[PDB]
């Protein structure tokens, strides 16, 4: 689950 | 269909790139004044005025000393004694900034623990009333007439990871916070204790006293559940005696607490079932901090995805499950949105993105 894509 | 049609009728984009994390539309604005809202991204806040011909005028900003503020979220009061809105705003250095949005002048601030604020709401009988919740796993309840701390809501208890999102009932007489934890929250406000503490903030005045205005710390919700969604849950509404509230899973839960028949008022701690009474699907929202919002009656409900997409639901029918669906797009409008917010009088609804692009719908 990313806050946007591909995040951490 | 759905009662409720739109046309895209403005768009625009603000300096910075960043994502623009929230929008406000101001609620408490007086009769005959035009339309105002707020965004909030990167380490600043705007507003707009809007006009006919969709023109969206820009006015002034408060931007942040530290570069490394991150606003994330904004709500609207008034004070009390003067008929003056009020702009609260806060983000990733955990500080809530009360701004007065005519100078866009910070008229004062406050610090809990200084980590980050998800979101900020304001009691809906009592426009002083500012609940926060944050970061550190806690949910705080601020006077912002005397300037203090009326509680925290915590503990082992209470959430074991970031507070998301969380929402005053009808008369403000309880909260339901949401999470990280996957797990929805019930704080009555009503109790004995509670009603006195708001009581004893009104009453406090530093000059007048020695003692610190001491606050509460609530360690345990009145109930609990983690059955509703199977990832972070990022946004809760009440509608009525209902909950509404959303994960990542691409879905708007409404449900209650306890079977069919049990009373709100009537749940224990202990209460181990919850109800759906209905569930409203739509595409291409997994990442997390995606919060939809509904005008001010609660007859409709909007939700951006991350392609740019917008989705409107009719409320306005008899049972949850019944709800019109019907949708917004646009051939530019293709970065993700962070947040939907209607006017007081619902016709206008704004959509902001993560490329700081601002949308204007208005309703036919």
């Amino acid at each position: 689950a990313r806050k946007s894509a591909g995040a951490a | 269909k759905c009662k409720y049609s739109f046309k895209c009728v403005n768009s625009l984009k603000e300096d910075h790139n960043q994502p623009l994390f929230g929008v406000q539309f101001n609620w408490h604005s007086k009769e005959g004044d035009p339309l105002v809202f707020a965004t909030v991204g990167s380490n600043r806040v705007t507003l707009y005025e809007c006009h006919s011909q969709g023109e969206i005028r820009l006015l002034q900003s408060y931007v942040d000393a530290d570069a490394d503020e991150n606003f994330y979220t904004c709500a609207w009061t008034y004070d009390s004694n003067t008929s003056h809105p009020l702009l609260a705003v806060a983000g990733s250095r955990g500080i809530i900034r009360i701004i007065n949005p005519i100078t866009m002048q910070c008229i004062k601030h406050y610090v809990g623990h200084g980590n980050a604020i998800n979101e900020l709401k304001f009691h809906p009988r009592d426009p002083n009333l500012l609940l926060s919740v944050s970061k550190d796993h806690a949910l705080r309840l601020w006077n912002i007439q005397t300037d203090t701390l009326v509680a925290i809501f915590g503990g082992v208890e209470g959430h074991r990871d970031e507070v998301l999102s969380a929402d005053y009932d009808l008369l403000g007489e309880k909260i339901m916070s949401c999470g990280m934890d996957h797990s929805l929250k019930l704080w009555r406000i009503n109790s004995k204790r509670m009603m006195n503490a708001i009581k004893e903030s009104y009453d406090y005045n530093p000059n007048k006293t020695n003692r610190p205005f001491i606050s509460q710390k609530i360690h345990f919700p009145d109930f609990s559940t983690r059955d509703i969604h199977r990832n972070y849950v990022d946004c809760v509404r009440w509608l009525g005696d209902l909950i509404l509230s959303k994960s990542c899973e691409n879905a708007i839960v409404c449900w209650k607490p306890g079977k069919m028949e049990d009373d709100i008022d009537k749940i224990k701690p202990s209460e181990s079932n919850v109800t759906i009474l209905g569930r409203f699907d739509y595409s291409q929202c997994d990442i997390w901090y995606m919060r939809f919002s509904t005008d001010f009656w609660q007859k409709m409900l909007a939700l951006g995805n991350q392609v740019g997409k917008l989705y409107v639901w009719d409320l306005e029918v008899e049972d949850p499950h019944k709800a019109k669906c019907t949708t917004l797009t646009h051939h530019k409008c293709g970065a993700a949105i962070r947040q939907t917010s209607f006017s007081r009088d619902s016709s206008i609804l704004i959509a902001v993105c993560d490329d700081a692009s601002i949308w204007r719908w208005d309703r036919l």
